């Protein structure tokens, strides 16, 4: 909700790591949805 | 950092509109858009979320939702819950 808050969830361990497995979930289907070699 | 370095280099995927993370509740973190609509996309996505994860839950107790996607005529919006966090992305398909 707070401004100081989401701040310390940003440089948390929880974030910092999901961030990076939602992430590379993700760009598989980013790059299904769209031709990069184009 | 690698979160700053990531949550950028999706925004700038080819086709890519708009970026938001929210937690459990459905709050707002970090997000690419105008605040008023950014509340929009948390509040539903969230409710999908869950129905689906939910739906999941019900045709099988032993599974969980890992990725959802639902497609518009106009784009397509993509949801990795993950206990606490969903990243949603909006994206633009060609198709």
């Amino acid at each position: 909700l707070s401004e100081e808050q989401k701040q310390m969830i940003i440089l948390s361990e929880n974030f910092q790591r999901f961030v990076v497995r939602a992430g590379r979930v993700i760009e598989r289907a980013l790059s299904e949805n769209v031709d990069i070699y184009t | 950092q690698e979160v700053e370095e990531t949550l950028k280099r999706i925004q700038s995927h080819k086709g890519v509109v708009g970026t938001i993370v929210v937690n459990n509740e459905g709050i707002p973190v970090k997000s690419t858009l105008d605040n008023t609509t950014t509340v929009q996309y948390a509040g539903l996505m969230s409710q999908l979320a869950d129905k689906a994860r939910s739906v999941v839950r019900d045709l099988d107790p032993s599974n969980d939702m890992t990725f959802l996607r639902v497609r518009s005529k106009k784009h397509e919006i993509m949801v990795a819950p993950d206990k606490d966090f969903i990243l949603i992305v909006i994206q633009n398909p060609t198709d």
